[PDB]
């Protein structure tokens, strides 16, 4: 139930970040996409912000809370199941030789680690239903480009751990028929 | 209004604690006294300030109840059982006398001060709320002093209560708080929605007190900037001293 | 149903004086040991001169081991238990009786009665990439008793 | 907020006598624990001739190990509080209370007082490539205090 | 954020060898480049070194610190971040049998690297904002260049210790209410 | 200055008797830790009957463990100040004091007064494949003081 309210926070989460990382550092604009387009989309020439889930592992048994409807007499059982989702994000920024202001994408990708990271960054995801785990690695790779030159494609992988709930019903009970047998 | 940081007196003569009483019965905690009729050799309501400036709240050993003390130089006001009920209902410390097995004793009968609804009705609590005001002020002022402003966050809060712990630690070991309490269904209720979480009236219950910490957002009269302040919210366990002995004495 | 799984479990606790008609466990931790228990001694035995063994039925207490996802419902009510429990200074610890109900999913259920915590950590611990460690909570109890089959 | 991350953590400290209205700690070592804390005993049994159980309240003091990375700004303050209240040839200790509160970032806050350092290492060791080794700091607190949740 | 600052204090440096190297040994010229080289670009004849980001790994959780404006009343807090990046350093030197003064790629990458782990090296390397730590294989490998030749390509890691600097905004606070409840 | 990093250091060794303005140290081991220390002790705790913590700050003496190359000029040096301080059969022993002194690259420098070795291995040891293994050597230190901050 999970997977939409994430996105949508975490692409408002990394538009804040970029917003952020025009201010110290210049680009000239910026997109945050996801990496497994469903449709036939291209790579766009502007410093970019990639991000795609990798995994999710469950953390802990499942946590059930008993809820009275006290309408049909439902005992509505909360399974609720702790969840790490593991994030993807890479930025992808080709290097002009000519021009002077040289950022390459490994700052982009170091901001956005770093920005994420930070204990007020943390506090607003807090107050967004989840929160940041480390980011204990940034590999910067290099490959070619499909203009025949060479780029890089800074990565790293971001844990998320939220709460998703589970809503299903049993029966109630409100008695104790007991039978004292004598040995 | 001003509740904290201060108690204050009044001295009025007999006869006149009942209009008094209707006037003042409430209003936080004031401490009404009989004056003595006939002169006024005794300034009478320094019976509480005299107290209060030597307990000296640093050295483990301070509350003393108020009520059994044995102020010299003093003239009993009150010498009769019924004039002494009758002054009682309407507050009014009466310092007044009685005999046991010969001698006379003296006495500062009875600390209430005027409260009645929630208050701490009581000059040993409320002079305990007193110090901890002061103490946890001056704390907070030489925090501040120290650096300017604190982090509003979620670090803020941890100088604000480390700052604050030092003083609740020495009123802990001072007398004002107490280990122990039964805290039953109305305060459990109480505890619980006054800011605390559901599972916080257990540590009052064995702890003595619960201390939070969150941040508001305010505007001042001409800061047109929205700033911010703390909000640090304590539960006092009170404390209870026994004033009255009964015994059963039997088979003679 | 003599199936070796044991998802589905839940750990009912009463205490006389903190949690009288007390709480449920359910969201036990995924890396140790849900429940743990270390090996009842039940007797002892010493072997004579001429080979005359002599066994002694030692009156012994058992123990459990229960793992908690930290800061969560359950382990809260455990650590105000263990609070409770516990003695410092300044501080009343209330001397109460605790009981322990599991109910494995396959229907038997394991109640054990007259007993106290034992061990505790009071402070959420955390690993190094962020992740609180799973807390751990120790019990002895006098009276075990199974009930139910399958 | 029931969310298992501690990234977000923060350790005030106050000492008495060396460090009035004290610091921050937030550099935690990243190989080693941030902060462990060896379980509480907080009772001990013992069964009779026929089984009864005698249960013992033993007052205890918890205990805390905070690993933090070494030549820094929070941790030359542990060190020099350390060094404060070690005692040596020469030189005087100042036998202080120290108090440390932990804001863990769900919202919860862990209160440890009437303590005082317990260890450390004294000099900054030197690992094999040439990184420093973490440096880590064990203190034993009187009282321990939990406030607010979520 | 850091990354091209770094570049440019490791190209100083690696320029600052090339000329140490020159004196001890000695070489037709020298160059230092990147490997992954933005543009269409040849490799140069000439004994080269060869120089690119591998990974980047944080050390430590962030340290953040706080420091009032002092005009706006707010907290900038400064999240600083240790970080050890590591750098694939390799050289590119064709041997000529011809000549009699011969000196292999292996004794370029070998002089680089006893250079970079001297003490002195050392620090000049702090008074220019980071530090070096050791470096413990140097790998000697062979290829086919593009005359169908036999060549080596020795290439060793080199991490470089540095911190990068995050600033934010929190509100202030200069003033505290309480409420001393009683039970 | 705040990097992790300790590549550059130096251990200055001044011995009263055997190394006046003694010798340098630069080659340490690189598989085993280059410089180590035990955790200090420096305080001690224990608890009453109704909770009252109570702490001895017991005096104690820091200790280093410098892991060097074999068949060095440092770790000769060091084997020299060793065989003079050891004591053995026909040969005189000089009781002296040494002093070590660690300049870390980002600046601060930590000096240890008033010691003795503790330790020595006295001969190569040879390992598996032919490598001479590293010696290690052990020192317990009276005062120490920590100068230069970056």
């Amino acid at each position: 139930m999970f997977d939409g309210e994430l996105i949508a926070k975490m692409v408002v989460e990394l538009n804040a970040a970029m917003t952020s990382a025009q201010e110290a550092l210049q680009f000239p604009d910026f997109e945050v996409v996801q990496k497994a387009q469903p449709t036939q989309q291209g790579t766009s020439t502007r410093p970019t912000i990639f991000f795609q889930k990798l995994f999710d592992i469950p953390r802990g048994w499942p946590a059930t809370d008993w809820h009275l409807d006290n309408t049909t007499r439902k005992y509505v059982e909360i399974t609720r199941q702790h969840v790490e989702t593991t994030f993807q994000i890479s930025s992808l920024h080709w290097q002009n030789p000519e021009i002077t202001h040289v950022v390459t994408a490994s700052d982009i990708a170091n901001y956005v680690r770093a920005y994420f990271q930070a204990r007020s960054t943390i506090e607003r995801v807090k107050e967004l239903d989840f929160l940041i785990l480390r980011v204990s690695q940034i590999s910067n790779e290099a490959f070619e480009n499909d203009n025949h030159q060479f780029e890089f494609h800074p990565s790293f992988d971001m844990v998320v751990t939220y709460n998703q709930y589970i809503r299903l019903y049993e029966n109630a009970a409100y008695s104790a028929d007991g039978v004292l047998i004598g040995v | 209004a001003q509740n904290n940081q201060f108690i204050y007196t009044v001295a009025t003569s007999l006869a006149n604690l009942g209009t008094l009483f209707d006037l003042v019965k409430g209003n936080a905690g004031t401490g009404l006294h009989v004056l003595s009729a006939t002169a006024a050799n005794d300034f009478v309501e320094q019976c509480p300030s005299e107290i209060f400036a030597a307990t000296n709240y640093d050295e483990p050993g301070a509350s003393q109840n108020y009520m059994y003390y044995q102020f010299p130089g003093r003239n009993i006001t009150v010498s009769d059982d019924t004039v002494a009920n009758t002054v009682d209902k309407s507050r009014g410390n009466y310092i007044g006398v009685t005999q046991a097995n010969g001698q006379q004793l003296a006495f500062y009968q009875r600390g209430i001060l005027c409260g009645g609804p929630t208050d701490a009705v009581d000059m040993n609590v409320y002079a305990n709320e007193i110090w901890l005001k002061s103490a946890i002020a001056q704390a907070l002022l030489d925090l501040f002093l120290n650096v300017n402003a604190v982090p509003a966050s979620s670090t803020g809060e941890a100088m604000v209560l480390a700052v604050l712990q030092p003083v609740l630690d020495k009123a802990t070991a001072n007398g004002t708080f107490t280990y122990g309490k039964e805290i039953s269904a109305v305060q459990q209720q109480y505890i619980t929605q006054v800011t605390g979480d559901r599972r916080a009236w257990r540590q009052v219950q064995t702890l003595g007190y619960w201390i939070n910490i969150t941040f508001s957002s305010y505007t001042n009269n001409n800061t047109g900037l929205i700033e911010w302040k703390a909000n640090y919210t304590l539960i006092y366990s009170k404390g209870d001293a026994i004033r009255f002995v009964e015994g059963s004495d039997v088979m003679i | 149903m003599i199936n070796i799984s044991a998802f589905g479990s839940i750990c009912q606790f009463t205490a006389s004086r903190t949690f009288p008609n007390g709480f449920t466990v359910t969201e036990f931790a995924d890396d140790a040991d849900p429940i743990d228990s270390p090996p009842f001694t039940a007797a002892d035995t010493g072997v004579g001169l001429n080979g005359d063994m002599v066994v002694w039925n030692r009156a012994n207490i058992l123990e459990v081991v229960v793992n908690v996802i930290p800061n969560t419902e359950g382990e809260r009510n455990l650590a105000v238990l263990l609070d409770a429990n516990r003695t410092g200074k300044d501080k009343s610890g209330a001397r109460d009786v605790v009981g322990l109900v599991v109910a494995m999913p396959d229907g038997s259920k394991i109640t054990c009665t007259n007993g106290t915590p034992i061990d505790g950590v009071l402070i959420n611990a955390v690993a190094s990439v962020g992740r609180l460690k799973t807390k751990p909570y120790r019990f002895r109890f006098e009276k075990v008793i199974k009930a139910g089959t399958s």
